[PDB]
DNA sequence: AGTCGTTGCTGATTGGCGTTGCCACCTCCAGTCTGGCCC
DNA sequence: GGGCCAGACTGGAGGTGGCAACGCCAATCAGCAACGACT
């Protein structure tokens, strides 16, 4: 028996100007071609399928896609809402999607479901848990949940001899995040301890973009996006796993590199260094444009710096999407820093000023 | 952006159909074009026709719709216009048209017919009203608000960046650098200090103090406090600008929450005055060099290849015309082809290339030469 | 073979901040029983599913709700794209729904298509054709006029209807099917479509107007209109859903069914007794939910504050009023008979007679408005 | 109201203490004087010291007081203005003056010393601002909005009475005409209403329907109807004037609420279309032919003779500039003496006398005539 | 030991800002006519 | 010579906007009364 996780797609995620389209449908025709390659017998997607709540017509139309080319595979497949997923756009289609051999969770308090083999026999129980709400249920109210849903489980399975498996779209101890990575519970909960985990025979989670084992047990681990979501984790191959079970127990886990079809590269130093750090893409004829963050280390004005910046780049097969300094202009400084600005010309005591700062910051959430 | 191509049927004292179409012979050069001819001739139409064809407005009427439209000439049944510009590379063709019903001109005024294709593609765009501005204002860059200040200098319009409310130049200001999450923040944290003071009906104090510090309705308050940093970016391209056009002058912000530009004099030992005090051709330089690091702003993104301004060198003596010239001239070496409306002798004569908007007498018509007749 | 011809759903429109979330529901429901009673073989939703080409997620809900409930009946759905729906949202859904017994079409070239009876014999060429937009069917070129574009429109939408005709023909070729056809666009039995210009085929749904009606007296080709009142405008007409049936591969009849009035709503016309003298009607009845109503105050320069009156009249009612209006537009200019009178000469109280005599006022109230002016004459010295 | 001598001291590029009479050996036959010289010469600065001296504010600057101060020169500690002017034949003279704490060229803004006398005796009738201003506007029946209308012209402001805003034109129109009670009943009207709706009555119906018809606050409605009257005697005296000034045009009011006008295309059959669609010259000349209209409405009440027209006269051509002049000169026979102010080489020739201005190799400063020195 | 120059302390005006209504553009229709032909 | 049928429209209403006239509150300005500031 085996199962590929993988989570945090982002479809749909416009990258500045650029979209995902391209990369997004080179993963998932392939991810659909190891799984038959691997005759895997379950996918799970837990988090972050869609980058926003209203996904535009393109992602929707690769979901769907995607989804009904799984039917010619005959792999069961699973679908878990994360943060930034929003019910009432996963849960809509939840219906239809059953005669799909597709389950799709995104409230909580569903009970845990039989798995099927590809040959109809029962493989594991699911335990879908997607990310949690805390209006819908506080890390104890999160152990105590995991509990009492394993627990529920347990009971199902009773004497069978099969793997329990649980999911979950959170923070833990020991992870390590990323720019793109939006935080949540960022006024009652820091982190959840990697200990407080139910004795599940594998755990399947997302939120964080970088693979990580967390805890030091084997049996849990972070999946991790399949196509690089930051310009911070261009250089790192994305990994899907396929976790194997054999007795009811784990067998082993393996990791699969995407190939990258999307070039992405970041430059650095003085404008001298970057007109030989541009070199590297001299007459090499990309097929596909390579994606370029520019971190120059001057001083001048960042609307005169651009317009060299593009005059060496319009004779390179390669196309420039960010530029930062390493005066100012308003498309660099950060809103908190712009509106700091305007709590220091005003009285400076920090006793309005925490109160301030957590107004302004829950209102800029808000808009986000 | 920059104009291939220009056709207009019945506009104002321009009875028939005339097609201008740039890029042939006289106009290869992406040199100095002058519109000349008397006064009631049409010039200013020829003008109107881009902005008509591209934003459904003109400078002088508000709106041209079903319900009113004074732009198509008097004892005709129908006008039209249609201009192909090129962006990036790639052209496009917009197209505004409009029927008297029964085709008499004493029948009411249909709906306008407007579209937006590819030239050499063919494939049609847009074909409503909305859907073609937003369509036009996403491929620009610029709709008809940046449009008329930073591509089109309408007569007697040259002002009014500098004379516009604060309001309008931060608006303006967050449109070009699409900054307009200051604003948003600067609504909501009105609305929600309004929501806590009607529910009242600790936290309202706090509410209110942040509405007085940053929150306004359409985020006036807020927007203006973070456009200075853009404003002084743009005083830079200004100052850079305005040196070649006019060397006495320099440009630097004023520091008050109302942003505006004063203005620094190099002759009386650097003493810096406030830009009301400036003459009248002083202001015009003002406000061109202005305009033209407005344009040049956003030249990363979506640069301008076109400049177009009306009569407003007649504010300017012998010499001081002649700088200006000298500095248009120069910056035509760029390739931003300028189109310049005008009666003075003197630049009359110095440029070579004019279409000439020759009157008939007595019927109040008017035509452009034969060529381009058709 | 049964089929339903409906069209004009409008799902997620939102009518005044109100919603037609319970209304569209019901009617959903109500088709199905209906199908399921008359025993049809297949739907066809000619145009305007959604009313916008975003719908929010209800009527997303709704949609997939009536899609997947109609797996039990067994009969084909064909949806059709609408002048209002957006090509690239119906296409989200095609793939998946071809699971499903249901067929989308949004965009131009779809070939004809063979409908399945309920045994899956072959019981009908489809044909879908939908909301043809023109950028789609036809390359614009410089040098051409508003109607000689609109000409142009009309001549291909025309070809495109005679070639795929011909096409589907080609596709029955000697089976008795009966060859339908679809469209969502204004026929006038000029910017709208002949009919004459349709193919000779044995029907033709078509869209696009609320009102069921015959085209040109011919009865096979027919606009079925929508199944709920979508404006005050049509709230006591009753709506229409088109049952036709076919045999031995040539049209037979078409049967016009009731749909049930889930949400009532009335206009009301006159003055403010004219208003509650119609609002008696409602003073004691149970009604769900609350009827919706549009009224129009003739006007007599009453010049109140009619919204509380309205409110409070409706106040104790079982009523929810939705829009009130009032025809009061006029000019008031002075018009000046000669040259020789200027506003020196004229006196105030001259002047405020020439003001009255403008407004069509009676003795009734134009002694005591008088009376009223020169107070304030008086007041002043 | 004829300007008779006009003295001012360091004001904007003037230098210096300077006297222009126009009672000396130029301007003796009352005919065209040109204000000429380069851009930022002081030109404008001499319209301005008039202004300025008449009712304590300029056209550029909103007020001239104890702050805000920018019309006195640089690197100079005193300022002032003196023009002499005459009324029913007697004249007056007008004096504004401001210096700086210490007579330094900085240090506070004094508060400004006005007064108001007669040359007849040397009497002083006002000293204080707000009643110098009271009765210098009682004096000579003239604001300065309605100074700014008839008398003078600025440059760019030649267009505002037409596309003034209905409540500023009604506004101007009933002071001008001096039958200002409409604006008084709608305030009392609308008090009236107000304060029988606080107290929430058959009354306060009525009431309400008599607001309705002519109340509203600050006087605007019934003004708006009323002045019907004034604005069809002032558009017939405009198309008198107009008829030798550009033949091809006429006015009339149109049958709207606003108070507008609207022009009657003689040429093209009489058709009737809106002023927003007239050309920048044919637009000046319709302003400066209702400026006119302006000053001769009240000639049978307060009979003003001087004219200034700063610029606009670059937006006509040759073969209309001539026509213009000539009526300008027709005009000119007459009792009225107008003075303009242009840059165009045709108006060289044409205006023998000049009060030339000239600058000083970049100083920064500027000197007129000699013969102007005190 | 007399004169003036500069600076706070009070009434008025007044002009931006928010508020409540009140007018201009799309997308589907029922009411309004007007001329020709046959009995 | 009159009635019926066939063309040809058409302005118009439910949604969206923008702006207009008020009511309000913070800001500004012109007179007074000292207060200092010189020869
Ligand atoms: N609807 C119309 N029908 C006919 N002529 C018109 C119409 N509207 C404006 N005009 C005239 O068309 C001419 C346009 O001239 P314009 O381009 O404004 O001249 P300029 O370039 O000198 O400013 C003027 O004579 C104007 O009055
Ligand atoms: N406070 C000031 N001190 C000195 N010069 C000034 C001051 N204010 C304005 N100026 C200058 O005085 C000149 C006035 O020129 P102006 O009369 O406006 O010229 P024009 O008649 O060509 O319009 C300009 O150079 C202006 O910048
Ligand atoms: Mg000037
Ligand atoms: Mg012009
Ligand atoms: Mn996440
Ligand atoms: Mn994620």
């Amino acid at each position: 028996m085996r199962i590929l996780h993988t989570s945090d797609w982002h479809l749909g995620q416009n990258f500045y100007s650029k979209s995902r389209e391209a990369e997004h449908q080179a993963f998932l025709d392939w991810l659909l071609e190891t799984a038959q390659t691997h005759q895997v017998d379950a996918i799970i997607v837990a988090g972050d399928v869609f980058d926003t709540g209203s996904p535009p017509s393109y992602a929707r139309t690769l979901y769907n896609r995607f989804v009904v080319n799984l039917q010619q595979t005959g792999c069961h497949l699973v679908v878990l809402a994360g943060n930034q997923d929003s019910v009432a756009t996963l849960n809509e289609s939840r219906d239809i999607m059953a005669f799909l051999n597709t389950t799709v969770v995104a409230s909580a308090g569903h009970a845990p479901q039989i798995l099927p083999r590809r040959d109809g026999t029962p493989g594991a129980v699911l335990c879908p848990i997607p990310f949690l709400r805390p209006r819908d249920i506080l890390l104890a109210a999160i152990t105590d949940y995991y509990q009492q849903h394993y627990a529920d489980a347990c009971k199902l399975r009773g004497d069978q001899p099969l793997p329990i498996i649980a999911t979950g779209h959170l923070t833990t101890v020991g992870a390590s995040k990323s720019d793109a990575v939006r935080d949540i519970y960022i006024g009652t909960l820091d982190a959840f301890p990697a200990q407080n985990f139910p004795p599940a025979d594998y755990i399947a989670l997302g939120h964080i973009h970088r693979a990580q084992i967390i805890g030091g047990m084997e049996h849990v681990r972070y999946c991790g996006s399949p196509i690089p979501l930051s310009f911070d984790e261009c250089g790192k191959s994305k990994y899907v796993h396929l976790v194997t079970f054999s007795n009811g127990k784990l067998e082993s886990v393996e990791n699969l590199n995407v190939p990258v079809t999307q070039p992405m590269a970041v430059l650095k130093g003085d404008l001298a260094s970057i007109t030989a750090q541009l070199e590297q893409w001299r007459d090499v004829s990309q097929e596909p444009p390579v994606w370029l963050d520019i971190e120059i280390t001057t001083d001048e004005y960042l609307h005169d710096i651009q317009r060299k910046i593009q005059a060496l780049t319009e004779s390179l097969p390669v196309e420039v999407l960010l530029v930062r300094r390493s005066r100012e202009t308003l498309s660099e400084l950060s809103v908190e820093e712009v509106f700091n600005r305007r709590l220091a010309l005003e009285e400076l005591d920090e006793s309005q000023q925490q109160r301030l700062q957590h107004l302004f910051t829950t209102t800029l959430h808000t808009l986000a | 952006m920059k104009i291939l191509s220009l056709r207009l049927k019945n506009l104002n004292s321009l009875k028939g159909e005339w097609k201008i179409d740039f890029t042939r012979e006289p106009f290869a050069s992406n040199g100095l074009f002058a519109i000349t001819g008397p006064t009631g001739a049409g010039k200013t139409t020829l003008l109107d026709a881009i902005c008509l064809a591209l934003y459904h407005e003109t400078p002088r009427l508000s709106n041209v719709s079903q319900s009113q439209n004074d732009l198509m000439t008097r004892d005709t049944a129908e006008c039209l216009a249609e201009v192909e510009f090129e962006v990036k590379g790639e052209a496009y063709r917009a197209f505004w048209s409009q029927n008297r019903a029964r085709n008499q001109p004493d029948g009411n005024l249909q709906v306008p017919r407007v579209e937006l294709a590819r030239c050499a593609d063919g494939k049609i765009l847009a074909d409503k009203v909305k859907d073609k501005l937003e369509l036009t204002a996403t491929l620009t860059g610029l709709d008809y608000g940046r449009f008329t200040r930073s591509m089109l200098l309408s007569q007697g319009q040259f002002a009014a960046f500098l004379n516009a409310k604060p309001k309008e130049r931060a608006e303006l200001l967050e449109e070009l650098t699409g900054t307009e999450i200051y604003g948003q923040i600067s609504a909501m944290v009105f609305e929600q200090h309004k929501s806590a003071r009607t529910e009242l009906e600790q936290q309202v104090e706090d509410w209110g103090y942040l509405n007085s510090l940053i929150g306004s309705k359409e985020g006036d308050k807020f927007r203006k406090f973070a456009q200075g940093l853009t404003l002084d970016n743009l005083v830079h391209l200004a100052n850079q600008q305005l040196t070649r056009l006019h060397g006495r002058y320099l440009l630097q912000r004023k520091a008050s929450e109302a942003l505006e530009v004063e203005v620094v004099d190099t002759w009386q030992a650097d003493a810096v005055r406030d830009t009301r005090t400036l003459s009248g051709g002083e202001s015009f330089l003002v406000s061109l060099a202005l305009a033209l690091a407005l344009s040049d702003l956003v030249s990363h993104k979506t640069r301008i290849d076109s400049l177009f301004l009306d009569e407003g060198f007649g504010t300017l003596d012998s010499e001081t015309l002649d700088t200006a010239l000298d500095a248009l001239d120069a910056l035509n070496a760029s390739g931003k082809t300028i189109g310049v409306i005008s009666h003075v002798e003197a630049m009359k004569e110095r440029i070579p290339v004019q279409i000439k908007v020759k009157k008939i007498n007595g019927l109040g018509y008017s035509k452009l030469e034969s060529t381009f007749a058709v």
